[PDB]
RNA sequence: CGGUAAGGUGAUAUGAACCGUUAUAAC
RNA sequence: AAAGAACCCCGGCGAGGGGAGUGAAAA
RNA sequence: ACAGGUUAAUAUUCCUGUA
RNA sequence: CGUGAUGACGAGGCACUACGGUGCUGAAGCAA
């Protein structure tokens, strides 16, 4: 398995994402 | 040495056998026109959904570019 | 002892043991599917809306798509797995997996360098002169976002690999090319109609339609592979009474042709996407040690002879520079490959198990089956080949599969077609896993 | 050669593959 | 009329059995 | 028609060498 | 007794291996 010492959940990354894309998606255009 | 015999036997000993594996139907008026058709198929529904997203954010894009 | 520290720190998946319904497996996948396609679809937040064309080499098997929240794609993951493999590979770092140790280290490290190789290419692409403007400051903003998008596929690939099916990467690629094709073809500045109009014009233009055909080609060949199929088996075996019939007869197949060197062949046309990045960034950047690029590909130099040369139309105007692509790309294939045995790959030992139970044995009736249970020797003979074949076989089929080109990209096409069917499989093993549960490894 | 006909390829006998529905299915 | 008892449990992926359903009835 | 050799199971029968 | 046979086999070693077992090599190989 992983000996990754910390658990995340995938409705975390998948919302994450869902951020990312807000952020430039608007950051980017939509200019002023 | 000897290494390269072998290696260049078995790939030998392989073209016969696919001599062997062919009369049913080469392979057969089903089988391989299924693949293309399963594998098309799939390719059109992953190939379709990016196109819906991707063609109309484009129109936006440069409506307001 | 190992770097366990900082490997424990990078986070996980929470993998639940409680029921994933095919029909969750199937949602999920398909939430991230979309995700993928909504960051192709968003600019970087750049100022300098000016980009230098684009690197129409890089994109297909990196699943990428430049000037994107994605312009770096799987690019790194796979970079990453091309090194594991070398160093795994050529035992320079000798390692017998077998232990849930080697095992684990060689992913959880792989992993981590993958998140390296994440940011090494952010800046080296920006370093290539992938956006033209290097605003020091500009320039660190982007590579930000470059690389934490393809950061979100490494983990968008972790929940596919662990909530639905396929896999991330073999999806995404396929997720890409498809795209690539359908759009490509009739989108927008779509071919087909750039063909059409052109009829209508009166000006019949062979140029529009050409690519079009490139790809039915390559399709009707890349898949003429995946149409052979013995059989087959076959087994036996009755006496049933076990307490409800048990009658037993014996499974069958076959099982179809190809697909084993498909990673494989994903790391060799992407040692080559990281070499003309490489060369060329190692160029606008230094002294031309790979090649001299100028035009923005290479036109000279290790660079250049190792430069697939599809796009449209097949390019017989350098002869020599086809023979040695094919022959480099050929022996590029077959190494990958044998890093691919040291390590794992379609293996008889696996097949013992499960080729010599499909009947019975038991105490109720003398079904036969004998099989099996120590004839395996049969199995690694007639095998060996059958992945491949392969450097050249797959390798071949791939290169050749340029110098006709097509959209979306010959080998690209390939591997797509390949990661779409053995997608089938996985929707059929699971259509029916959702039926007895127990039998998940059969 | 005649009758007959949406159904058939005898049984334990399922399945598999096929033959027929109008005058060379089958009986 | 096979609808000849899916599925769950004990048991040796047993024997046998207990539930659950089929059935007008498993008296 | 002999001596070696060989199969999980055949053998002056199959392979080899020599009749 | 020659030859068949500077061939084979051959104690034992160098190898893998599932632990049924398998490859490379190889001394002496005569007399009463």
């Amino acid at each position: 398995e992983t000996f990754s010492k910390i658990r995340v959940k995938p409705e975390h990354v998948i919302g994450v994402t869902v951020a990312f894309v807000i952020i430039e998606a608007i950051l980017t255009y939509g200019r002023f | 040495t000897k290494g390269k015999a072998t290696v260049a036997f078995a790939r030998e000993a392989r073209t016969e056998v696919r001599k062997v594996i062919w009369p049913t139907r080469k392979p057969t008026k089903d089988e391989y026109l299924a693949v293309a058709k399963v594998t098309a198929l799939g390719i059109s529904l992953l190939g379709i959904i990016g196109y819906i997203i991707h063609v109309p954010a484009t129109y936006i894009k440069g409506i307001l570019k | 002892k190992k770097l366990i520290p900082i490997l424990e720190k990078i986070p996980e998946v929470e993998l639940p043991v409680k029921e994933i319904t095919f029909k969750e497996k199937l949602k999920w996948t398909g939430i991230v599917l979309v995700l993928y396609f909504i960051m192709g679809c968003i600019d970087v937040y750049t100022a300098g809306a000016q980009i230098p064309a684009i690197f129409e080499f890089w994109q297909t098997i990196t699943a990428s798509r430049i000037g994107t929240l994605i312009t770096l794609g799987i690019g790194p993951i796979v970079t990453a797995g091309i090194i594991m493999q070398l160093l795994v590979g050529s035992g320079i770092i000798q390692m017998d997996l077998s232990i849930p140790e080697n095992r684990a280290l060689f992913q959880g490290c792989q992993k981590l360098l993958s998140i390296i190789m994440c940011f090494v290419e952010a800046v080296l692409f920006v370093g290539a002169g992938a956006f033209g403007i290097l605003t020091p400051l500009l320039a660190f903003l982007v590579i930000i976002q470059i690389a934490f998008g393809s950061i979100i596929l490494i983990y968008l690939d972790e929940i596919v690999s662990k909530y639905g099916i396929g896999s991330g990467i073999g999806l995404f690629i396929a997720a890409g090319v498809s795209q690539t094709i359908f759009v490509g073809a009739l989108g927008p500045e779509g071919y087909l109609w750039k063909f059409l109009n052109s009829l209508i014009q009166g000006v019949p233009n062979i140029e529009y339609i050409a690519p079009i055909i490139g790809t039915i080609i390559v399709f009707l060949m890349v898949v003429y592979a995946e149409c052979m199929r013995r059989r087959i088996v076959v087994n036996y075996a009755k006496r049933q009474q076990g307490r409800r019939v048990y009658a037993a007869q014996s499974t069958h197949l076959p099982l179809k042709v190809v697909y084993v060197s498909n990673i494989p062949v994903i790391l060799a046309a992407a040692l080559f996407a990281n070499i003309q990045l490489w060369g060329l960034a190692l160029y606008r950047m230094g002294i031309p040690i790979l090649g001299h690029y100028e035009g923005g590909r290479a036109v000279d130099g290790i660079a250049y002879y190792l430069s697939t040369p599809y796009g449209l139309s097949s390019v017989i105007s350098d002869p020599i520079h086809a023979i040695v692509y094919m022959i480099a790309m050929i022996i590029t294939c077959v190494m990958f490959g044998i890093f691919w045995v040291e390590t794992t790959g379609l293996d008889p030992k696996s097949m013992a198990k499960r080729i010599k139970k499909s009947g019975a044995f038991v105490p109720g009736i003398r079904p036969g089956e004998q099989t099996a249970k120590y004839i395996e020797h049969r199995l690694k003979r007639y095998i060996p080949p059958l992945t491949v074949m392969s450097s050249a076989f797959v390798g071949f089929l791939a290169t050749i599969a340029n110098f006709i080109g097509a959209l979306g990209g010959g080998t690209g096409v390939l591997l797509t077609v390949s990661i779409v069917y053995r997608m089938y499989e996985q929707l059929l093993r699971e259509k029916v896993s959702e039926l007895h549960p127990a039998i998940a490894k059969l």
